[PDB]
C-alpha cells in the first residue's frame, strides 16, 4: 500500500539518523567555526604517518557506523552471513564518502574534520593531494545537488542493497529488497518531483576504492610504525 | 575486493 511504501521511506531515515554520527544541524551550526591559519599549519607539520593514522580511524569508525546503517534496514540481518559481507564491503566506502557530502560546505569549499571546517590545505601532510581534491569535488557535486535527508538515506541504502554484487549466495533475496528499495525511492521522488537527480550523481567507485586501499595499507605496515 | 574493509566490517557485524 500508500502508507506501505511510506513506511519503509520513514524507517530507512530514522535508521539514517540514528546511524550518521553527527547530526546536520549540528554541523550546519558550525560553519562559521574554522580553523585558524595556524591551526591549519599545526595539522601540515604533522607526520605522514601522524595524519594517515588520525584520517584511518576516522575513515574506519565511518565504516563501523554504515555497518550500523545496514544493521537496522529491513531484511538485512536476514540475509546469510556471506550476503552481508559481501554487501558491505564492495558498498560501504561508498556510502561513507556520499555520507561525507553533508559535513562538506560548499561556499567556502570545506569540510567539518576534528571539530572544525578546513579547506584541502589542512590535508597537506596526507601525501595525497589529488585524492583530497577529488574527494572535496565529488563532496561539491552532491551538495550542489541539495539532498534531502530521505534522498540520502534511500539512495545510501540502494548503494547497499544491490544484486549484481560478484560472490552473492542468495541473489533473489537481495533482489526483492533492491526493488522494494527502488518502488519506495521512486514514489518519494515523483510526490516530490526529484526524478532527474539521480541522473546527475557524480561516480565514487573509484574514489571509495582508493580510500579503502588507504585503509587497508595503514594496517598492514602498522608494526612498522608507532604503536596505536 | 579488499581485505581491510572485510576484517572492519567481520568485527562491527558482531554483536
Ligand atoms: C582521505 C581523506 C581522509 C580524511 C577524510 O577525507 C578523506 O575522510 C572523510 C570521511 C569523513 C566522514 C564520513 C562519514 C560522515 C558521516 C556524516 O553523517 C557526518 C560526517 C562524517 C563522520 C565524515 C566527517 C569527515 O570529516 C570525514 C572524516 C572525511 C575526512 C576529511
Amino acid at each position: 500500500s500508500l502508507t506501505e511504501i511510506e513506511h519503509l521511506v520513514q524507517s530507512v531515515c530514522k535508521s539514517y539518523r540514528e546511524t550518521c554520527q553527527l547530526r546536520l544541524e549540528d554541523l550546519l551550526r558550525q560553519r562559521s567555526n574554522i580553523f585558524s591559519r595556524e591551526e591549519v599549519t599545526g595539522y601540515q607539520r604533522k607526520s605522514m604517518w601522524e595524519m594517515w593514522e588520525r584520517c584511518a580511524h576516522h575513515l574506519t569508525e565511518a565504516i563501523q557506523y554504515v555497518v550500523e546503517f545496514a544493521k537496522r534496514l529491513s531484511g538485512f540481518m536476514e540475509l546469510c552471513q556471506n550476503d552481508q559481507i559481501v554487501l558491505l564491503k564492495a558498498g560501504a566506502m561508498e556510502v561513507v564518502l556520499v555520507r561525507m557530502c553533508r559535513a562538506y560546505n560548499a561556499d567556502n569549499r570545506t569540510v567539518f574534520f576534528e571539530g572544525k571546517y578546513g579547506g584541502m590545505e589542512l590535508f597537506r601532510a596526507l601525501g595525497c593531494s589529488e585524492l583530497i581534491s577529488s574527494i572535496f569535488d565529488f563532496s561539491h557535486s552532491l551538495s550542489a545537488l541539495h539532498f534531502s535527508e530521505d534522498e540520502i538515506a534511500l539512495y545510501t541504502a540502494l548503494v547497499l542493497i544491490n544484486a549484481h554484487r560478484p560472490g552473492l549466495q542468495e541473489k533473489r533475496k537481495v533482489e526483492q529488497l533492491q526493488y522494494n528499495l527502488e518502488l519506495a525511492f521512486h514514489h518519494h521522488l515523483c510526490k516530490t518531483h526529484r526524478q532527474s537527480i539521480l541522473a546527475k550523481l557524480p561516480p565514487a567507485g573509484k574514489l571509495a576504492s582508493l580510500c579503502s586501499q588507504h585503509v587497508e595499507r595503514l594496517q598492514i605496515f602498522q608494526h612498522l610504525h608507532p604503536i596505536v | 575486493t579488499n581485505m581491510g574493509l572485510e576484517a572492519i566490517i567481520r568485527k562491527a557485524l558482531m554483536g
